């Protein structure tokens, strides 16, 4: 598990 | 730390 | 529960 | 704006 989350909009 | 399609809280 | 590989909140 | 940002491991 390593996927990189939240955002900006 | 939102919604969007650029990261934000990337792997830490 | 987290930030893994599989959805837990999609959408809304 | 509009995605799966908290997930699940």
């Amino acid at each position: 598990c390593g996927t990189p989350i939240s955002f900006y909009c | 730390g939102g919604a969007g399609h650029v990261p934000e809280y990337f792997v830490r």
